[PDB]
């Protein structure tokens, strides 16, 4: 995970890290519909708003620890 | 005369407020309309956004449906 | 210099150089009031500050003040005592004690030299016309005008400005902040800007009255 | 001086805003607006908090939407 | 002159016509020859005359925003 920030500093891109360890909610990737009360988009659209550029470097960290079979 | 004074005062209030938001470019819905054609964006998404803004401009403000559409 | 008892007031501050009959109706300043009118025609003045004290603390008075040599020998015996103030300069305190009595040693309260008379006279004409458009809206905000339109050309322009200045019923704050200086040009032109902003806010309320009428 | 004129205007709105239906308080949304510019805070999260505050300000209170945006 | 104890021990003179210094003997201290007395006049007064006329009509323009010392 040091190479993520080193590569993004090297190519003069923006950078944003999403930590996926232990996440087991499907609505963290997508969102909820805007019918529900506190609904808002997922992590990806949120990261793209934080970066502000169509072209970032996203580090999806520890992708083999995505838990399954609780809600989905 | 208490009720008439209370109504009169409410209109004093909203009179200063439309002074404090009566500029040609002040209507934040006008500013939102300009921001829609400034940024981006693809054509179908732009059509959907303009229909959603036209639906928003007819509602009464502060109602919950207007809040859902404005944050979208 | 000259330690003598000070005369404090509540909120309606009275001024140097300013011919004013002042009904001082206090409760626990009358000791200094009686001794000062019986003490060879001399009075010091400040007012006090909000939620105030009847018993005049050393937590009351303020910074620059006024040598007010007394112009009339007239006590009205009901507790509401009347006095004339008419000064020559301003004043301050050096030594003091929690009063009454309110002791005020003084110092050389350094004045300024007036040299300009040309931008001053343009300011005199602008300031008289600015007061005449001031008082018009401030008739409605309670002012009369025959006690000033007689003395339109007082040889001191600053005393004409004092006579305007007690009759310009703005805050405690501007009265003391402009009371606490040593000039006439920059001081009284910012006074003129106060006059203009008051007229412009009054006309702004005229615009909003039109807005309410039409929307109803 | 222009700000002076403006702040007088909205002092008058303070007066009628108070007396138009009784005074709940110094307007605890204004207490929040004071407190946001006291504690800390980093610049991005201060921008996010002020946008969230302005969103809470123009919706009707007692909404189930508003009782989430106040707790946040 | 006038000798004061506050570090000021002055002198008072009056000038007629300036000069140069020929060749020094450098100091502290100094002894220095000067050349001749010079109060040299304009020759063919038209150029300096137009300069006087413009400098006068612009000293009318200069002093108006130079009244800041409160001079009559």
């Amino acid at each position: 995970t040091s190479l993520g920030r080193s590569i993004a500093r090297s190519m003069n891109r923006k950078f944003h890290r999403i930590s996926l360890g232990g996440v087991r909610d499907e609505a963290e990737i997508r969102g909820h519909r805007r019918t529900y009360i506190g609904a808002m988009p997922g992590k990806l659209i949120h990261a793209m708003k934080q970066v502000g550029v169509i072209n970032p470097v996203i580090l999806l960290d520890e992708i083999d620890k995505m838990s399954s079979d609780w809600r989905g | 005369d208490t009720n008439q004074r209370e109504y009169y005062l409410r209109e004093q209030m909203k009179a200063i407020q439309k002074e404090l938001g009566g500029e040609d470019g002040l209507s934040d819905l006008e500013a939102l309309r300009k921001k829609i054609e400034e940024v981006g964006m693809p054509e179908a998404v732009k059509t959907k956004a303009l229909k959603e803004l036209d639906r928003l401009e007819r509602m009464q403000q502060g109602s919950p449906e207007a809040t859902v559409a404005r944050t979208y | 210099r000259l330690e003598l008892p000070v005369i404090p007031l509540r909120n309606t501050v009275i001024l140097p150089h300013t011919t004013t009959p002042v009904d001082v109706g206090r409760a626990k300043s009358k000791r200094a009031v009686e001794e000062a009118m019986g003490a060879d025609r001399l009075i010091f003045l400040v007012a006090q500050r909000d939620p105030e004290v009847d018993d005049p603390a050393p937590d009351d008075l303020y910074t620059w003040g006024v040598q007010a040599v007394v112009k009339q020998a007239m006590r009205l015996p009901d507790g509401t005592l009347q006095v004339m103030v008419e000064a020559r300069a301003r004043a301050q305190v050096t030594d003091y004690i929690p009063g009454p009595y309110l002791r005020a040693r003084g110092e050389v309260f350094s004045e300024i030299f007036p040299i300009d008379e040309a931008v001053v006279r343009v300011l005199v004409e602008e300031l008289k016309e600015a007061f005449e458009k001031y008082v018009a809206n401030h008739k409605s905000l309670r002012l009369d005008r025959y006690q000033l339109e007689a003395v339109k050309g007082t040889s001191d322009p600053a005393m004409l400005a004092d006579t305007i200045a007690y009759h310009a019923t703005w805050t405690v704050a501007e009265k003391q902040e402009i009371l606490e200086l040593t000039d006439l040009e920059a001081r009284l032109k910012k006074v003129l800007g106060l006059l203009s902003r008051d007229l412009e806010r009054f006309e702004l309320d005229k615009r909003v009255a039109q807005r309410v009428k039409e929307q109803m």
